[PDB]
């Protein structure tokens, strides 16, 4: 009974920032020696947990979190960051426990004439709390007259699409980034290694 | 290797709708980076890229064309159809379905993308006026003795609907410079073409001279004989 | 859309200074807004921006001793400048990032007047005038030219007319100039006919309002 | 919309020598997203040169590719007899991606006249009720040739038709036939019906005609 | 570290006619640029967003093309009002680095013209107190480049003057300019003559304009 990271670390489709998909990993055991098995991820990285000790301990509530950023936004997912992703896309708390899974994915996630799929809030007027999603595609008002749901000059629309395109450079080609989170909590452990 | 072949209506009535299909062997629609394009070409014209669709069913179209074209596929079949709607007289052109690919190499760097290998190219018309069989004129070697040995006769294929029109001079046993030139549309959208040999004027009265023209389209299979006119 | 500027001025290095820009028609708060610096003959420099959430980031040359606030219940922004150093002499201006109609994302679409800040030890003080009179010759193609020079001073900017206003044709005065001593000075020439230099006797006008100085000297040729 | 301009636009080198085309862009877009291509006289296009750089499989080392902003240009070192087509650039920078009106290249041979010749319609052509005469200029290089109908001495303009022939498989030379369509109206009604042709083959422009009359 | 340069450093344009000026980024920045047009004395106006989008309001004359490391700016008809400093700014690197380019001045082409260059003395009273300023004017010049020198007794002075310049004027367009020495007492006192030479692209050959301390 292996968990589904196979489904998570191999969908067709991700999901963008604004919208990160969100999925529940629990009673499986689950081998992250696949995951690492993988050579191209280019940021296996985290905090709070050694990597060898992944399949060493059983925890519960397993969470995972998938999107796709820029290159130069891996950065920013990370516990006590501050940039436009992490105050208002996906903002990870500061006792953040789990880690990060973050490879490049030119080949799939662009296209010739430019992939307008995968989109990034860029207008919130406060910080997202940690683990908090917001979807709410209104016009947002920055300035005193409210529009009323029209766009125009002091009404954006939140929402802006990457212009993912093959010859980026490495900085702004498309990135594939799962989290995993692993909250331990008062209840039968569900989630153990091999 | 793989083979695109196109199918479907040749002859498209004005002002209505085509709906052309490209089946597709040697690769399947679900590869990443694999699309299929259409393109179309102009006679006498440069090519035009007019729709590509991708594996992740996401598609492409020509900003001055997308209001009325729409391309669908079905993986299970591995056939692509394009749907063309509104059509103009000067739509007429050969379209062709190509694959689509790109060149990444182990570290997701492209070294470019193409159209490899394009199908073999479906001639489709859009025009009002119906069939029509062609009408043969034989063109008479002019009153010369010898100038050299050097003449050319013929015949006229004209007010034909619609192409192509195959000529045999003598079938087969006179194809030493046969030209036929390529075909005209008339003024009233039809059309008409001359099928010529150069032959020595010392062969006028001892050499028979035939043209076999045919049409499927009209089931014209005309075998006409062209023979010196003298004044 | 209006962005209004204040606080500039002269400090002394090491000194401290307080930057505000009051908005009208837009919410400080709610855009992406910046502190850009320019100074005096060079390009533009971003210095600070703040988000909307109030995420703050600064340039490499003023992390430290430079930060930036918002204040929401009277829609102004402020920078707060700390241990200020001689190349900070600039033009400061507010401007708003990633607006516009079109929405020019990373582009700044509406811009401040700019306040100006100077960084120096100068010790304001009041410019001598000294006047300038052509070769002694006839008339040399009809061309001579007669100057008041403007010396040692500080801050700028200064004043300076001929015979209080009744001459305005010809007159060039030239940029001031950042002496090595860290005073200013600069030269206004006129070009007059020869002809005109007896009959039309001149006087070099040169107010410097920050020192108060009203200095008016009489321009003559001289014998030789 | 970026535009690729082609040159030049016709091209003519007999086999042995080298081969140079270039396409230039409107806009200024990555060097990767150029491609050339190759189509034959009455066949589909075939991949030569993607990334405007890197030969496609399967293609000899005779075709190379150089490319750098807003020019691009393809080279072709050895050119054999079967390497005679025409050739587009093409991009995939911005939608719409758009070919070149490409370059056709040529055969060269030495310089040969046209034999005019002319031929009337049939008696079933005069039956139908419009009856064209044919005109014909043969065996000529290069392509560039010129043909006036005159109507009893009188010029003609917008009542005729051309069909020009493509390159010979054994000669290299050009055809071409013009028809001239009347009705009897006019058919009728004049005696003269001559071709002036001028041909960078002839020194002097051939005026030949004929009489319905007295044939 | 986005290094971003401009071509040319400042060109000279008529009215009405097309002109191109490049922004060039040290690495490719895909469209992230953006073209800003500052006067002399006021604050900077975006003009084109994206490198290819124009802003609502701006006039169309003003369009932006390229892409990478390549981008270029283009006005079609130059109007007098056209006239002004061109910034191009990336917004590609990072929130901490927003570098802008070194800017493309843009001012009226017209006829070359020869200055009157006139030298005037370290006065008396300026004198009396052992601060001596000796002045080299050059006036109604056109373009822009000139060249200046310092001369006494055939030895050359050097490292220590200060050049002026006026912007083009909205009458006749030509520049001025002043190069000024500044000396102690002794430094100018015991020294006996004093020149300057000046070169101009309107000039066949320099020019050189000596006084006498003695005589005057
Ligand atoms: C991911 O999916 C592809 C295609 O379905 C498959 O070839 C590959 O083996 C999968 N990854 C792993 C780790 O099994």
């Amino acid at each position: 009974n292996l968990c589904p990271f196979d489904e998570v670390f191999n969908a067709t489709r991700f999901a963008s920032v604004y919208a990160w998909n969100r999925k529940r990993i629990s009673n499986c055991v689950a081998d992250y020696s696949v995951l690492y098995n993988f050579a191209p991820f280019f940021a296996f990285k985290c905090y709070g947990v050694s990597p060898t000790k992944l399949n060493d301990l059983c925890f519960t509530n397993v969470y995972a979190d998938s999107f796709v950023i820029r290159g130069n936004e891996v950065s920013q997912i990370a516990p006590g960051q501050t940039g436009n992703i992490a105050d208002y896309n996906y903002k990870l708390p500061d006792d953040f426990t789990g880690c990060v899974i973050a490879w490049n994915s030119n080949k799939l996630d662009s296209k010739v004439g430019g992939n307008y799929n995968y989109r990034y809030r860029l207008f919130r007027k406060s910080n997202l709390k940690p683990f908090e999603r917001d979807i709410s595609t209104e016009i947002y008002q920055a300035g005193n007259k409210p529009c009323n749901g029209v766009a125009g000059v002091n009404c954006y629309f939140p929402l802006q699409s990457y212009g993912f395109r093959p010859t980026y450079g490495v900085g702004h080609q498309p990135y594939r980034v799962v989290v995993l989170s692993f909250e331990l909590l008062h209840a039968p452990a569900t989630v153990c290694g091999p | 290797q793989i083979t695109l072949k196109e199918s479907g209506p040749t002859l498209v009535k004005p002002t209505q709708t085509l709906t052309l299909t490209c089946t597709f062997s040697g690769f399947s629609l679900s590869t990443s980076g694999v699309g299929v394009a259409w393109i179309r070409q102009p006679p006498g014209k440069a090519l035009e890229w007019l729709a590509l669709i991708y594996w992740d069913n996401d598609k492409r179209s020509s900003p001055s064309l997308n209001n009325r074209l729409t391309i669908t596929k079905d993986t299970s079949k591995n056939q692509v159809v394009l749907t063309m709607t509104n059509m103009d007289p000067e739509d007429t052109a050969t379209y062709y379905c190509a694959h689509f690919f790109s060149h990444y190499d182990s570290s997701n760097y492209y070294y470019g993308s193409w159209f490899d290998p394009w199908g073999q190219g479906t001639l489709v018309t859009v025009s009002s006026a119906s069939t029509k069989g062609p009408s043969v004129f034989p063109l008479a070697p002019s009153s010369k003795s010898t100038s050299g040995g050097t003449a050319a006769l013929g015949c006229l294929v004209k007010d034909y609907f619609p192409e192509p029109v195959t000529v045999s001079w003598n079938s087969g046993a006179l194809t030493s410079g046969v030209h036929t030139f390529p075909a005209v549309l008339q003024s009233s959208g039809l059309y008409s073409l001359s099928s010529v040999v150069t032959v020595p004027s010392s062969s006028l009265g001892t050499q028979t001279y035939i043209c076999n023209v045919n049409h499927k389209p009209s089931n014209t299979k005309v075998d006409k004989r062209v023979e010196p006119k003298s004044c | 859309v209006q962005l209004v500027e204040s606080g500039g001025g002269l400090v002394q290095p090491g000194g401290s200074l307080r930057l505000s820009c009051a908005a009208s028609e837009i919410t400080v708060s709610s855009n992406y807004m910046n502190w850009v610096r320019q100074a005096p003959g060079k390009g533009l420099e971003w210095v600070s921006v703040v988000y909307p959430g109030g995420s703050t980031f600064y340039t490499d040359s003023v992390k430290g001793r430079f930060t930036i606030s918002r204040d929401n219940s009277k829609n102004t922004l402020y920078l707060q400048m700390n241990s200020l150093r001689a190349e900070d002499t600039a033009v400061y201006y507010c401007a708003r990032e990633s607006g516009g109609f079109p929405l020019a994302e990373g582009a700044f679409d509406i811009w401040g007047q700019g306040t100006m800040v100077t960084v120096s030890s100068a010790s304001t003080k009041g410019p001598s005038v000294f006047p300038l009179a052509p070769s002694s010759k006839s008339t040399s193609g009809g061309t001579a030219a007669l100057g008041c020079l403007v010396k040692d001073y500080f801050p700028e900017p200064v004043t300076v007319s001929w015979n209080s206003g009744a001459l305005t044709s010809g007159v060039h005065t030239f940029p001031a100039v950042l002496q090595s001593s860290g005073l200013y000075s600069l030269s206004s020439v006129v070009t007059v006919p020869s002809s005109s230099l007896g009959t039309q006797t001149y006087i070099c006008n040169v107010n410097h309002k920050p020192s108060n100085t009203k200095v008016d000297k009489r321009v003559e040729p001289k014998s030789c | 919309e970026i535009v690729l301009t082609q040159s030049p636009g016709t091209l003519s080198l007999s086999p042995g020598e080298r081969a140079t085309l270039s396409c230039r862009a409107s806009q200024s877009f990555d060097s990767r997203y150029l491609g050339w291509y190759q189509q034959k006289s009455g066949q589909a296009p075939r991949l030569l040169i993607y990334g405007a750089s890197s030969r496609a499989t399967g293609i000899p080392d005779r075709f190379s590719g150089s490319g750098s902003g807003t020019d691009f240009t393809l080279t072709i070192s050895r050119l054999e007899p079967e390497d005679f087509a025409v050739y587009y650039c093409q991009q995939f920078g911005d939608s719409p991606f758009t070919f070149g009106q490409g370059t056709k290249l040529e055969i060269k041979r030495t310089v040969a006249a046209p034999s005019v010749f002319i031929f009337p319609p049939s008696d079933e052509q005069l039956k139908s009720g419009t009856a064209s005469v044919v005109c014909l200029l043969n065996n000529f290089y290069p392509r560039e040739a010129k043909v006036q109908w005159k109507v009893d001495n009188a010029l003609q303009s917008g009542n005729s038709q051309e069909s020009v022939t493509e390159q010979d498989s054994k000669d290299s030379t050009y055809s071409l036939s013009s028809t001239l369509t009347l009705s009897k109206a006019d058919y009728e009604k004049h005696k003269v019906y001559a071709c002036e042709v001028t041909h960078q083959g002839l020194s002097s422009p051939v005026t030949k005609s004929f009489n319905r009359g007295e044939c």
